[PDB]
RNA sequence: UCGUGCCCCGUGUGGCGAAAGGGAAGCCGGUUAAUAUUCCGGCACCUGGAUGUGGGUUUUGCGCGGCAACGCAACUGAACGC
């Protein structure tokens, strides 16, 4: 019985559970025309997805880096302001 | 509305009672 | 539960949030 | 005048619950054979939910916010008891002396009291009962 | 013999965090992500990673001691050093207000901005990466992707505009290559892009492009380091479009 | 910053100083050596000092 | 010009020989550019068509499903809070030799 | 050296992979008959009475494990 | 991401100095002309590393029992302290 239990290309789709960076890859973006949404021409046709964030996810579904978060602001190093000495002893 | 889980916890910095702040000590250094 | 207004309401936001993030001396 | 009465709460001092704060389901002053000296049915928090501040997601706050609870019979010269009074409705006649002498009961007895405990915790009343005690 | 110590042999010797791996390779960490791309260090997984640092956290990062060994004699970081000491050097002529010294010491700087190449060359790094043109025509799936997406794209501080103008000439000169010796196979007009299949001596490429709209920029992406990969990947087609040209005995560039 | 020399110091690296025909010399023929072949699987040598 | 493919480590370690962790479920390498279905054309055939719309409706049932239950555990959470809450609120209320 | 008083447990460990051997010690003034089998760590030892199951064991136990009975003198 | 920085911490400073001080862990039997807790046979232990299996814990997420002293084969734990 244990040895039966033993015994018992990669897709985008679904991905493993434990995460790569700072957070784990959500679902992709939807990209399917609604059935009111179809177009008849090529002309006015409506593109679906962004490919830049395409190729991120493929880097990092691929493993050559890992998932992380854009940092808006950084902590700007503690400084005290004072006044210069020439400022100080100037007299008029 | 603010979850009522959330409590303060106010520290009293006189001696005796709880530790000094970090404070700017750039005139001792 | 219509799976039409469903799926509306999914690219509504996926579009908004896309939006959203791509915008005296 | 008698105060190891029901929701009477006190502190554990002996045993592997030393510490803990429980709360008086039944008193036994007069004693059971079983027990031949004044005793108490109390049920308790082992495991106190964790600290919550204000930047901290809302998955994390239901993961931290648990409460792991157990019931006990208890002596009462290993309770101290406080001034203060934890009233649960939920909390009336969930465990009895026949509670302890078979196994399943104990688990639906401590589910029930988690239950309630989590109910009032989410209340955000009696935040001493839920503070843990620091010796 | 004499008793080992815990901790100073296995996974911890095995791996290095990013704190230690920038700060035994003396750099600044947007360096150190360019070189890790640019060299193929990839982020690993320790079995047990307080093993390797009793700090490290789900999203600590993780590579390889020897890989960062390797790191270590790249002749690159001589090539960042004398940038910033050529920086510095253009702003005290700059301070100083000898705008010609300036000037004289800004054209050894070989900005992108002005040349549409990348600011270091990674022509070293190309022959150790791809050791044969096979490796190079397999990559060259994702090498089009990128440099094709890119032709659309406004300028930025990190993908100036004489840079994309130089990633739509090899695109150009890919696809001139490509008209002459008839190697294009399949095309597919999906809703996301045209997917060209093309088959170049045996391996079959295949391609994403966009429609030629407005492509959107996103806060969701990492465009720097996409920038890297860009200047990776302009690197390797100007190699292949001049082996590709070379073969069929045409004149490079055209 | 690490060493970058304009010239090497030592033109020729040496070459190995203890290599094994410096490491081991010659068998011993003694009558211990000989019991411990037939009654242990097991040959003696005489070898370098400086060899573990 | 130059051409390729015509102490420093001129030999690569092994650990650069590894290949690259991929996420995939499956733990095989997904490729650069996966082929595209034909559902994905722009004027795709009505089965693939049908296909890829039943299979994302059934996706969103789901969730909306997934996310209805999780508010109503929400919403009884925090009723029961509330009425714990009230009780405490009466309960101090009626307080004040062999 | 360990004791096993457990027919099962003596059959598991009989039947892993690093047991390189057993042998049968027999004791006729004690009545007694002794499973010894070595492996990586420990020698285990079981302890029955001198019976017909117990001489049947050994049909029970695994016929790739090589099992040997002890002489009246240990020769060097 | 103003991408070429920021944050935390204090306690100082290295080495030598004991075959009687402190200290991780080996016993029995046999064997030589001369060595043996060192060789050989059997039976073990310690230190460190990597990684499996079994078992354990978990939908009440991080064990259970005893009034208690405490017990049980397991039964999360960084900084900083006692």
């Amino acid at each position: 019985q244990l040895a039966l239990q033993k015994i018992e290309e990669g897709d985008d789709t679904v991905l493993r559970r434990k995460q790569l960076g700072k957070f784990k890859l959500p679902e992709k973006d939807l990209e399917l025309v609604l059935p009111d949404e179809l177009e008849d021409s090529l002309r006015r046709l409506k593109p679906e997805g962004n490919l830049l964030k395409d190729r991120y996810r493929s880097m990092i579904v691929r493993g050559k880096l890992e998932a992380r978060r854009k940092i808006p602001f950084r902590k700007q190093a503690k400084t005290k302001l004072t006044e210069k000495w020439t400022f100080k002893d100037f007299r008029i | 509305p603010k979850n009522p889980l959330l409590e303060k916890r106010p520290r009293n910095f006189g001696i005796g009672q709880d530790i000094q702040p970090k404070r700017n000590l750039s005139r001792m250094v | 539960l219509v799976p039409e207004t469903l799926l509306k309401k999914r690219k509504s936001q996926e579009k908004a949030r896309a939006e959203r993030a791509a915008a005296v001396i | 005048m008698k105060f190891l009465k029901t929701s009477r709460v006190c502190l554990v001092t002996r045993g592997r619950y030393a510490g803990k704060k429980v709360v008086i389901i039944q008193p036994v002053d007069q004693g059971t054979k079983s027990h031949p000296y004044g005793h108490a049915l109390v049920a308790g928090i082992e495991r106190y939910p964790s600290k919550i501040t204000r930047r901290m997601s809302k998955a994390r706050i239901e993961k931290r916010s648990k409460i792991k609870p157990f019931i006990k019979v208890i002596n009462y010269n290993h309770l101290m008891p406080t001034r203060y009074t934890l009233e649960l409705e939920g909390l009336k006649a969930v465990i009895n002396a026949d509670t302890f002498k078979e196994p399943s009961q104990r688990e639906e007895a401590k589910k029930t009291v988690k239950k309630v405990l989590e109910d009032r915790y989410n209340s955000g009343k009696n935040r001493w009962f839920f503070t843990p005690l620091r010796f | 013999g004499k008793a080992k110590k815990k901790g100073k042999s296995g996974a911890a010797r095995n791996y290095m965090t990013r704190t230690q791996a920038v700060k035994k390779l003396q750099l600044s960490l947007p360096d150190f992500r360019k070189l890790c791309i640019w060299k193929g260090i990839y982020p690993r997984e320790p079995r047990d990673r307080r093993k390797v640092n009793k700090s490290a956290t789900a999203s600590t990062t993780f590579y390889y001691t020897k890989d960062i060994q390797y790191l270590l004699h790249e002749p690159l970081l001589q090539k960042f050093r004398e940038q910033k000491a050529l920086e510095k050097k253009i702003s005290r002529a700059l301070g100083r207000g000898d705008v010609s010294n300036a000037a004289r010491l800004e054209r050894n700087a070989n900005l992108p901005e002005k040349t549409g190449k990348p600011r270091y060359t990674l022509n070293h790094i190309i022959r150790e990466r791809y050791p044969t043109f096979q490796d190079a025509l397999r990559d060259l799936d994702d090498c089009l992707s990128m440099l094709f997406l890119f032709a659309n794209l406004p300028s930025t501080t990190a993908v100036p505009a004489k840079m994309i103008a130089r990633c739509e000439r090899l695109c150009h000169e890919f696809q001139h290559y490509l008209i002459v010796t008839h190697s294009l196979r399949k095309s597919f007009l999906s809703i996301k892009g045209i997917y060209y299949q093309a088959n170049i001596q045996g391996e079959d490429i295949l391609w994403l492009v966009p429609y030629k709209f407005n492509q959107r920029i996103v806060g969701d992406v990492d465009f720097r380091i996409m920038g890297t990969f860009v200047e990776f990947y302009m690197t390797l087609l100007g190699f292949v479009n001049y082996r590709l040209y070379t073969s069929i005995g045409l004149k490079y560039p055209p | 910053l690490s060493r970058a020399p304009k010239y090497p110091r030592k033109s020729i690296p040496h070459e190995p100083r203890l290599d094994e025909h410096k490491i081991i010399i010659h068998p011993l023929n003694t009558e211990g050596a000989l019991k411990k072949i037939e009654e242990q699987n097991t040959l003696v040598f005489i070898v370098d000092v400086k060899a573990n | 010009t130059y051409d390729p493919w015509a102490p420093d480590p001129l030999k690569k370690p092994k650990t650069l020989e590894q290949k690259p962790i991929s996420l995939a479920a499956n733990g095989k390498s997904v490729p650069a550019v996966p082929k595209p279905t034909g559902g994905y054309s722009y004027n795709p055939a009505f089965t693939d068509y049908q296909q890829r719309l039943m299979e994302e409706s059934e996706k969103a049932i789901e969730a909306e499903r997934k996310r209805l239950q999780e508010l109503e555990l929400e919403r009884q959470k925090m009723e029961a809070a509330a009425r714990s809450a009230a009780e405490a609120e009466a309960a101090e209320a009626r307080a004040e030799k062999p | 050296p360990q004791e096993v008083s457990d027919i099962k447990k003596f059959i598991e460990i009989c039947r892993r992979k690093d047991a390189s051997s057993a042998r049968i010690k027999k004791n006729p003034k004690t009545q007694q008959i002794k499973f010894k089998v070595r492996c990586q760590r420990f020698l285990y030892t079981l302890v029955l009475k001198d019976s017909d199951k117990a001489e049947k064991l050994k049909q029970s136990l695994p016929p790739n494990l090589q099992i040997k009975d002890v002489p009246k003198r240990n020769k060097r």
